[PDB]
């Protein structure tokens, strides 16, 4: 049937899936879907900032 | 800057005049791309206006 297998895809479908993925992930831990504020995003970005800061210092050592 | 500095510590000192024109002109291109990045405007919302 439709939707199965490795067919083609578009850039609006890629972001569309990430929205549904966030909204369902929130329902498993907070049991509500109002989502006036979206903390999953922020807790993830804090890790990406942590990794980036580690790499900046790492390259700083190689420069010296 | 790191790429430029690393060459001086090696002593090749190829920069100055003829050589410096590349990093000098190359530096402008980066700023020109960030300027297009902040593109648009006229929204004019601000804490002091609200």
């Amino acid at each position: 049937g439709s939707g199965y297998g490795l067919g083609l895809s578009t850039r609006t479908q890629v972001t569309g899936y990430q929205f549904l993925a966030r909204r369902t992930a929130m329902a498993l831990t907070r049991w509500r879907v109002r989502m006036e504020i979206e903390p999953g995003r922020r807790q993830t970005l804090a890790v990406v900032a942590s990794v980036s800061a580690a790499l900046v210092i790492c390259l700083g050592a190689l420069l010296w | 800057g790191g790429m430029v500095a690393m060459v001086f510590a090696s002593g090749s000192h190829v920069f100055g005049g003829i050589g410096s024109i590349f990093p000098l002109f190359m530096m402008v291109g980066i700023m020109m791309m960030m300027f297009r990045g902040m593109g648009g405007g006229q929204q004019q919302m601000s804490r002091p206006k609200l």
